[PDB]
């Protein structure tokens, strides 16, 4: 779900189940969070950053305050 | 008349022909968007949002003006209807101005209910950088319109409402492609009892009501069923409740009674709900000034004054007064040994024993199948002006004769003024006249007589001789013989057995005269006796609570629960919209109260033992919403004019709104007079 | 240019959920699996 | 029955002045009732009209007569939907008379010149479909016009010819008149009904059709003046000779008019078919510069789409063959633009006509005209991104169809016939205006 | 407020109507001059949730989060903020929200 | 193509098409009806006295280890006649799928408790009781999980208002917590947000 | 009646009778000790909601029934009419 | 810049008045008798352009009189005669140029001609001089497109304009006398200039062409 699929990383798995597999389980997810952080600042594309459905997103506030529609969108989702 | 197969969202429908494709839609569900076609105004296509697509046709058709033929195929959700809808809507919204967060019919807009169900997301309008968008100039309207004629998407609504309904021509469009303008040419004011339904038919908000300007917003808004009592026809409506206040008064669907329209005295009344209220007990002290009391001492007040009184005591009804109000006042004077009711409207004598002495007992969703109708000196577009659009509708759709008896009034659509000779109606009873061959040639003929000319010295006789006329011309399931009677009280009051006439109790000599809430000043200080404990139940009080010595309090129709009765003999109920301001209570809570301080209460408790002793005393006063009907029964015009028909009521006489509205006309009356007489 | 939103319509797209005993009745007038195998050991 | 007999003949180019319908055209000769009497005019009136309205709308179902106003809907069928029996409603011919379209100037050339035609025409054809008056709509700026015809009225009037007992038949029939006032939106058929009615302007919608609800609530039919004008010559001369001309379908002789950058302008009376070449090149002299120097033509008014010279080449002129080319005929105009003016200001100047000339009612025809307009002032300006056209292709797809009469579809095809053809020209000029402003 | 000096709520109540608390109540009258102006802005900084969708929700630049969140209180009262109050906060905090809105503008 | 919408994945339709009808084949005593929704989501629609043993066959079939149970969910419908609805959310994780098993329940009416087939149902079926008053029958211990001690009434039926009936105050009289009748400072100002204009198409006839 | 849809309308409600609302006396809110003034209830049918009502042991009232049919012609024609009172004056 | 409201002006208000002349009444009467009895508000557009056949333009007191005549309220008139566009509801002079500028008269130089027009009045489009002697408005088309550079004045075709043509027609209107109307290169009536290409023969009388059986 949401690029975790385009990024790469380990899951930490434990063995005897206790607190400290647990333990070392969370901190080695601290582990593996920061190299899907840099894959995340590595690859990052240009682009829009809300669907472009203006009936479920809302517009932008140079549209609102310039065109119709997108002030009706405003004024319903609103 | 065989139905004709046609398959709509490729489901099957029989439809008899003649039908629209809109119509036949509507049948099984699916309904085409749409602006300029109202189901009670012409068809037009000055929109084209019902574009839908048939199948093997070049282009689409117009579903409110498409008669439907045998094997059509109509695709609704079809690719080209949907474009065709997104582009004409674009269009729709090329010009129309931002000024969304502005307009109060934001919220309840057809344009952005229609943008956000089948218009586009975007605007592909690059051009408002330069060249711009059109704008035009504001329309002078009177105090009852508020016109921003930017806003308007040129749908003839108004113009239709006006020419057909309204019966007034000076609604109209002019010019010719974009610069068409949807308003007077002149600066008139645009005067119509109807002219608040205006601001119900336009679609976007062009129109705009001008009492409810800028007070709140559609989702803001409580909504409460209730019924309205300044008229006689006894409309449905819909009142908006929010945070204890009343906001304003909308028309309420039903097709027998209103037909979702109103009048302005009822529209408009909701301005008259804040101005000159009772919200305190008031007592006549001594010195001769009111002074505000407590309940306690009031109460005990009055039942001293009524155990002084020994049993000489009378009651008057009133002329906003409550069904279950008449009848706590009723049963606290049968209670008391007082035989003696009246109300300020008077009456025939013995006409209290049947009811269709007293009902317009042709329905009112029955007058637009009128053939020939005749008036006996009244005014119906200013006693009742949606029983006047019903005989609008039957002057427009039926070939349709009316002949008015009295002085020369106007109706918004013509008719033949006999003269205003009282004698000459029994002319129209004796077959020699005209208009008489007319009514016995008429397939659904009727007879309205007004309430004012029953309330005359002839009276009864000429309420027996018409009778003896509808009793020559009858028609099966229908019922000829029709009284019009402005007082929303009165059919409710001579359904619970009130004796009609204020001369009744004048003339007992009351030693204490109870009121509900009568402002009409038929009874004054001058014909009641030296010493006369005056208890006044109502409301507002601008008159009979100036003579009053116990001014008690009371809630509005839009603030308590009850029963009223309207001309045509419905029981139909208000609904409590917001709280009485200060003290004020129900005034059959206030009656049983006194009733329990006097020594011989009442036996119902709550509303629930009180309806049940209204049907120990009439069946059909219970069946809300149904109509029983009656069997058979057994020259000057006090309202004639606008000014006339703006103030009659005591919530009417209160508010601003109408004061501005007789301001306004008279300004335009003396505008026009002195433009006549500089040319003279 | 050529932007129509019907053609780009996310939310009225969405259909009432398929009877997956009469779709078969319908539509005909290695055991099944809910998913593909995968090994948590 | 009546059907359209075929052609077979291959050359529609040659004419004889004898097959000459409106043999005073030019105003050479007596335009009153004795120049129409010892013109051929008023000839075997009495016998036409006693024959009966079988007879006639069968000789017009014939000769396959389509219509001349606008549209390629046939006549003969069109005068067949009032033979129905009357409902105690009376019947009306209506003879439309506005020709606002720019280019579009014979008919008004046919009221100064041959009058006597159209009263015996609608005296016909009022016989034919059991009319018994005629309102002709004159626009208020045709003046003299109006008033040679009521001259022409007055003079049968005076002659018996019409009015109680027409040409000694029992057949009464009383042309009446009515004069406009500058509306091009009047010319429609159901906008000329809500003007004679004493309405302003706005069509009415189809399924209540002319012949079915009509003028004042009665049945009429609305018809042009060349129609009308023609319609003696197709009963005297017979069902074959009028269809002897034209290919099959489009059977017929039409008035064509060139105007715009020739050397001499041009009104000529033609057969249907013609080579476009032929007709330019034969009489009224030719494009300016040569035929080389021809950028492009509207074959109809500014209802229809341009088309450029290598199309234009090898059109032949009928309803079908220009439907074959991409554009409708519609009314007869030939408006000729050489390469030396730009067509981007004359096809803004034609959209601010329509945008002028709309009545209002119908809101994409309201506003999407105006729409259009400042588009095309944008793009003779230069100022739009090239994005716009194909967008402004979809506003024309937004418009045309989707109202109520067809000035919306008259005004959406033009542009659609611009952006079809002459692109490269809005790139140029676009390009041009970029590196202009950029610099 | 405007740089003219007109305050900038419309009371078009798109911002009571997305506050998900509930915070905002709004009440308005036409003005004198025929203007739209609230009689009545109060939010209920107690039930308010500092969430930014008025602020958001607002199609003129009205209502605005602003810099300040050093306004503790002694009593419970004091935090039920009024219009003269919401104003007043206004005139105080202009320049560091005008920046703020000069500096954000083109993300929202 | 349409970047703005979502794209249905085939192989998450196909597998749970083929294994809807093989639940549907497997137990025609309690699957009234199996349905693919929008969104790749197969819902079990069966009887009520099939909870346990539905349950228990997506436990331990082969070709259905659903396992895990994430969570029981209980809505009031209160239009229908059985007005709760009890839905059993299942997560396989040896197929990498999920489920949805939902049953209808009345008030009075008990319910099988899935406690012995996942024992996770032995809190999740306390909560709809604490919110609903759906019994569940022979369960451990079936007691008032999330609301006050004193609580009358179960909150999250339509019937239940959202203020609650009653309010506490500290009395410093009886020197405790008191219970109070409910009056707000401020009441909830109930919105009217009601589309007027239909705008689904697909969905208007999907009642019957 | 400023809305020509239909889509909220076809489904019944019951709600329950408005109590008192009062002005607080700090503030200038409305404040009310009713806990059911904001609780509509949406049924199908009504006897489902009669059901309901005597279900939960509630004191029961039906406002109104629906409106069955309003038959209704709607034609284009009569706008233009010959000895008709319905021919309209404008367009 | 015309306005389709209407305002108190002083020489546009409804004070002044208007009456038909008993010349113009038989007109007024024949019009009426024209339609037919209960329709008569077809009469309305030959009976508002008859006041400007003796006022000159439309005043509002016209519009109350063809309201008064027609038994109907005074929008219907209103909104008729403010959507056609010869019924001038400003002060209009005695001359009222037209000039086309639409496509087939502006291919041949109509704007030559609107600049020279306003070079000898000294007048913007839409504005009358201040003797009300001459007004000028641009216009769509109006027929006779044969003829390209027409211009009309007082409803007659001034047509095959030149610039010089134009000017020399301009000064003699100035000078109060009347021009002849038509084609200026010495050209009758619309036809192809120089050669009788068409129509050269002598046109054929009656009894020529008949079918048998008639
Ligand atoms: C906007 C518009 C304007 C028209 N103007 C004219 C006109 O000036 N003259 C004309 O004869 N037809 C005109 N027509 C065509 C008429 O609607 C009608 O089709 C024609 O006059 C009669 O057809 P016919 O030739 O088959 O008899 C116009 C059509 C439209 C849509
Ligand atoms: S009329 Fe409707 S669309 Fe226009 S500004 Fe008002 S709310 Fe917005
Ligand atoms: S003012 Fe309103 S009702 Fe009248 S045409 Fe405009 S949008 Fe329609
Ligand atoms: S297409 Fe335009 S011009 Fe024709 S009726 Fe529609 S609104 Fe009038
Ligand atoms: S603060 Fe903003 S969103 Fe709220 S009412 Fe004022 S202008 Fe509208
Ligand atoms: S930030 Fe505060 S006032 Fe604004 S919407 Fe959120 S909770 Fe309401
Ligand atoms: S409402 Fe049907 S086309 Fe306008
Ligand atoms: S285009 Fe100029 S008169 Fe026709």
């Amino acid at each position: 779900y949401d690029a975790y699929n385009l990024v790469n990383f380990d899951v930490p798995i434990g063995t005897k189940g206790d607190c400290y597999d647990r333990y070392l389980c969370r901190v080695e997810e601290m582990r593996q969070s920061l190299r899907i952080i840099d894959q995340c600042l590595n690859q990052m594309p240009a682009g829009e950053i809300k669907t472009d459905d203006a009936k479920v997103a809302p517009p932008s506030r140079s549209e609102m305050k310039t065109s119709m529609e997108a002030l009706i969108h405003h004024f319903k989702l609103f | 008349p065989e139905k004709i197969e046609v398959f709509v969202d490729d489901i099957p429908v029989q439809v008899v022909p003649g039908t629209t494709v809109l119509q036949a839609a509507a049948q099984i569900g699916v309904e085409i968007p749409r602006f300029c076609y109202h189901e009670r105004l012409a068809v037009a296509g000055n929109c084209r949002m019902c574009l839908v697509e048939v199948e093997k046709s070049p282009k689409p058709v117009a579903a409110c003006a498409m008669p439907v033929m045998k094997g059509w195929r109509i695709k609704t959700n079809s690719d080209l209807t949907r474009k065709a809808r997104e582009g004409v809507m674009e269009f729709l919204l090329m010009n129309h101005p931002l000024d969304c967060p502005i307009c109060d019919q934001g919220g309840e807009c057809d344009l952005q209910d229609q943008a956000m169900a089948f218009g586009s997301d975007r605007s592909r309008f690059t051009d408002i950088n330069y060249t711009g968008k059109r704008a035009v100039e504001d329309k002078d309207i009177g105090p009852l319109v508020k016109t921003i004629m930017t806003r308007c998407i040129h749908c003839t609504r108004c113009v239709r409402f006006a020419s057909e309904i309204a019966g007034v021509d000076d609604l109209g469009t002019t010019g010719r492609g974009n610069d068409m303008q949807i308003g007077t040419y002149v600066e008139k004011l645009f005067l119509t009892e109807l002219s608040g339904n205006v601001i119900d038919l336009c679609p976007v908000g062009a129109l705009t009501n001008k009492p409810y300007s800028f007070v709140a917003r559609p989702w803001e808004i409580r909504k409460v069923s209730s019924i309205d009592v300044l008229d006689a026809v006894g409309s449905n409506i819909v009142v908006s409740t929010r945070t204890n206040e009343v906001l304003r008064i909308l028309p309420r669907e039903n097709e027998d009674v209103n037909e979702e329209w109103l009048a302005d005295k009822s529209r408009f009344a909701c301005d008259g709900l804040k101005r000159q209220r009772l919200v305190a007990p008031m007592v006549r002290m001594p010195n001769g000034e009111l002074q505000a009391v407590e309940w306690e001492g009031a109460l005990i007040a009055v039942a001293k004054a009524i155990k002084a009184a020994g049993g000489q005591i009378a009651g008057i009804s009133g002329q906003l007064a409550d069904l279950e109000a008449q009848v706590a006042l009723k049963d606290l004077l049968n209670r008391l040994g007082s035989e003696v009711v009246a109300t300020e409207q008077g009456f025939i004598a013995g006409g209290t024993d049947n009811r269709a002495n007293y009902l317009l007992n042709s329905t009112i969703a029955g007058l637009e199948e009128a053939d020939a109708v005749l008036l006996v000196g009244t005014n119906p577009r200013y006693e009742a002006p949606l029983v006047n659009t019903r005989l609008r509708k039957a002057y427009v759709h039926n070939e349709l004769q009316i002949a008015s008896i009295g002085p020369k009034i106007d109706l918004s659509y013509d008719h033949e003024n006999l003269g205003a000779d009282a004698a000459l109606v029994k002319d129209v009873c004796s077959g020699a006249h005209a208009f008489s061959k007319v009514l016995e040639g008429a397939k659904k003929p009727a007879i309205i007589i007004g309430a004012d000319l029953l309330e005359r010295a002839d009276g009864a006789a000429i309420h027996a001789t018409v009778a003896e006329y509808c009793k020559k011309l009858k028609k099966p399931n229908w019922n000829p013989f029709n009284v019009l009677q402005t007082n929303a009280a009165q059919v409710g009051a001579l359904d619970v057995g009130y004796k009609a006439g204020a001369q009744t109790a004048v003339k007992a000599q009351p030693k204490v005269l109870f009121l509900l809430n009568a402002d009409a000043g038929k009874v004054t200080r001058e014909q009641l006796p030296k010493d006369c404990f005056v208890v006044y139940i109502g409301s507002h009080g601008d008159n009979g609570a100036s003579i009053a010595d116990a001014v008690l309090p009371g809630a509005a129709y839009t603030e308590k629960q009850g029963i009223y009765v309207n001309t045509e003999g419905r029981p139909q109920q208000t609904l409590p919209g917001v709280s009485p301001p200060g003290m004020a209570r129900e005034d059959w809570k206030i009656l049983r109260a006194l009733s329990e301080v006097v020594g011989k209460p009442l036996p119902y408790d709550n509303l629930d033992e009180l309806r049940n002793r209204l049907e120990d005393v009439a069946p059909h006063l219970t069946r809300l919403g149904q109509l029983e009907p009656a069997g058979d029964a057994g020259i000057d015009i006090k309202l004639k004019e606008l000014r006339d028909y703006f103030m009659t009521d005591a919530i009417s006489r209160a508010s601003p709104t109408m004061a501005k509205c007789i301001s306004a006309v008279n300004k335009q009356q003396r505008e026009n007079e002195a433009k006549q007489s500089v040319a003279i | 240019s050529a932007n129509y939103y019907c053609q780009r319509d996310g939310r009225r797209e969405v259909l009432p959920p398929i009877d997956l005993v009469e779709q078969q009745k319908q539509l005909a007038a290695k055991l099944p699996t809910p998913g593909k195998v995968y090994a948590w050991d | 029955p009546g059907t359209p007999p075929p052609q077979t003949k291959t050359k529609f180019g040659p004419l004889a002045d004898e097959d000459r319908i409106f043999t005073n055209l030019y105003g050479r000769h007596d335009w009153r009732l004795k120049g129409a009497l010892k013109r051929g005019d008023w000839y075997k009136t009495k016998e036409i009209v006693l024959k009966g309205a079988d007879w006639i709308v069968n000789e017009i179902k014939t000769s396959g007569l389509r219509g001349r106003g606008g549209a390629g809907f046939p006549s003969g069928m069109k005068w067949s939907f009032m033979n129905k029996p009357g409902d105690g409603r009376p019947k009306y011919l209506v003879v439309n008379a506005d020709e606002g379209e720019p280019g579009t100037c014979k008919d008004r050339e046919i009221m100064r010149h041959d009058p006597h035609k159209l009263v015996e025409g609608c005296l016909i054809a009022g016989r034919a479909m059991g009319a018994q008056a005629a309102y002709i709509y004159i626009r208020g700026e045709f003046y003299n016009e109006a008033s040679n015809m009521q001259l022409a009225i007055a003079e049968a009037y005076q002659a018996g010819l019409i009015g109680k007992n027409a040409c000694g038949t029992g057949y009464d029939f009383d042309v009446f008149m009515h004069r406009g006032a500058g509306a091009y939106i009047c010319g429609e058929e159901t906008a000329l009904i809500e003007s004679l009615e004493g309405k302003q302007g706005k069509p009415r919608l189809k399924p209540p059709f002319p012949a079915d609800v009509g003028v004042f609530g009665c049945p009429t039919t609305v018809t042009n003046v060349e129609t009308v004008a023609v319609a003696p010559t197709i009963c005297r001369r017979g069902g074959v000779w009028f269809a002897s001309f034209g290919r099959t379908r489009n059977s017929g002789t039409k008035l064509f008019n060139i105007s715009g950058h020739v050397n001499r302008p041009c009104t000529v009376e033609e057969e249907m078919s013609i080579p476009l070449k032929e007709l330019i090149e034969r009489h009224c002299g030719g494009v300016t510069g040569g035929w080389d120097n021809l950028l492009g033509v509207i074959p109809g008014g500014s209802s229809t789409p341009i088309i450029p010279k290598n199309v234009c080449d090898d059109v032949i002129m009928d309803f079908d063959g220009l439907i074959a080319a991409q554009t409708s005929l519609g009314t007869a105009a030939i408006i000729v633009m050489d390469k030396s003016t730009d067509v981007i200001k004359a096809i803004a100047r034609l959209i601010s006509f329509y945008k002028h000339e709309s009545c209002g009612q119908c809101t994409p025809c309201r506003e999407g005209i105006g729409w259009m307009n400042k588009i095309m002032t944008r793009f003779v300006k230069g100022d739009a991104q090239p994005a716009e056209i194909d967008m402004l292709w979809e506003i024309s797809k937004q418009i045309e169809g989707h109202t109520i009469c067809a000035l919306g579809d008259g005004a959406a095809w033009p542009v659609q016939g611009l952006i079809r053809h002459f692109r490269p020209e809005i790139e140029k000029r676009m390009q041009l205006h970029a590196k202009r402003v950029s610099n | 407020r405007y740089p003219s000096g007109e305050e900038r709520c419309i009371a078009c109540k798109l911002c009571e109507a997305i506050c998900p608390a509930q915070a905002i109540t709004i009440e308005a009258e036409e003005r004198a001059d025929g203007s739209r102006r609230t009689t009545r802005y109060d939010i209920d900084m107690t039930k308010c949730i500092y969430c930014g969708f008025c602020q958001e929700a607002c199609p003129v630049d009205a209502i605005v989060e602003g810099p300040n969140f050093e306004f503790s209180t002694e009593t419970h009262e004091e935090l039920l903020y009024n219009k003269e109050k919401l104003l007043c906060n206004g005139d105080k905090w202009e320049s560091e929200i005008a920046s703020n809105l000069q500096a954000d503008h083109l993300y929202r | 193509d349409k970047p703005t919408v979502r794209q249905p994945d085939a192989v998450a339709r196909s597998h749970l098409s083929d294994f809807g009808r093989y639940v549907a084949e497997c137990l025609p005593k309690y699957v009234q009806k199996v349905q693919l929704t929008a969104g790749d989501e197969l819902e079990v629609l069966i009887a009520p006295e099939g909870v346990v043993p539905v349950l228990q066959f997506l436990k331990d079939h082969h070709q259905a280890q659903f396992t895990n149970l994430v969570d029981i969910a209980g809505v009031d419908v209160p239009c229908r006649k059985n007005r709760f609805e009890v839905v059993y959310n299942l997560l396989s994780l040896r197929y990498n799928s999920r489920i949805r098993v939902k049953t209808y329940t009345d008030e009075l009416t008990p319910l099988d408790s899935a406690c012995e087939v996942h024992k996770a149902a032995n809190w999740y079926e306390r909560e709809i009781w604490d919110m609903y008053g759906v019994f569940f029958a022979n369960h451990p211990d079936l007691r008032r999980i999330l609301t006050d001690y004193g609580f009358e009434g179960h909150p999250q039926r339509r019937d239940f208002p959202l203020s609650g009936y009653v309010e506490l105050r500290y009395d410093d009289e009886k020197k405790r917590v008191v219970c109070e009748p409910l009056e707000l400072a401020q009441e909830f100002r109930k919105f009217d947000l009601s589309a007027p204009w239909e705008q689904f198409p697909n969905f208007r006839n999907a009642n019957p | 009646a400023m809305q020509s849809g239909t889509d909220n309308v076809n489904t019944w409600q019951i709600e329950f009778d408005n109590r008192e609302r009062w002005e607080n006396p700090l503030m200038g809110w409305a404040s009310s000790g009713d806990p059911l003034s904001n609780m509509n209830v949406q049924f199908g049918s009504p006897e489902e909601a009669i059901t309901f009502c005597e279900r939960n042991g509630w004191r029961w009232y039906v406002d109104g029934a629906a409106k069955p049919k309003k038959e209704r012609v709607k034609n284009y024609g009569i706008n233009f009419a010959w000895n008709k009172r319905t021919r309209v004056s404008t367009k | 810049d015309n306005l389709f409201v209407h305002r108190d002006t002083p020489e546009d208000n409804p004070n002044i008045p208007f009456e038909f002349t008993a010349e113009n009444k038989k007109r007024v009467e024949a019009i009426l008798s024209i339609y037919p009895e209960g329709h008569k508000r077809g009469a309305m557009i030959p009976l508002l352009d008859l006041a400007q056949r003796q006022y000159g333009w439309l005043p509002i007191s016209a519009m109350h009189k063809v309201a008064e005549i027609l038994q109907l309220p005074n929008m219907r008139v209103y909104e008729v005669a403010t959507f056609y566009t010869m019924f001038m509801r400003k002060p209009t002079g005695k001359y009222h140029i037209q000039v086309c500028t639409t496509t087939p008269c502006w291919l041949r130089g109509s704007d030559d001609i609107l600049e020279t027009c306003k070079k000898q009045l000294g007048i913007g489009v839409g504005d009358t001089t201040k003797d009300r002697k001459f007004t000028i408005s641009e216009v769509e088309c109006l027929g006779a497109c044969v003829n390209a550079p027409m211009v009309a004045i007082n409803d007659d075709y001034y047509e095959d304009l030149t610039s010089k043509d134009m000017q020399d027609i301009l000064n003699d209107l100035k000078a109060d006398k009347i021009s002849p109307p038509g084609p200026r290169n010495g050209r009758f009536a619309s036809e192809p200039k120089g050669e009788p290409t068409s129509l050269s023969e002598e046109p054929k009388g009656p009894g020529f062409g008949l079918q048998a059986g008639l």
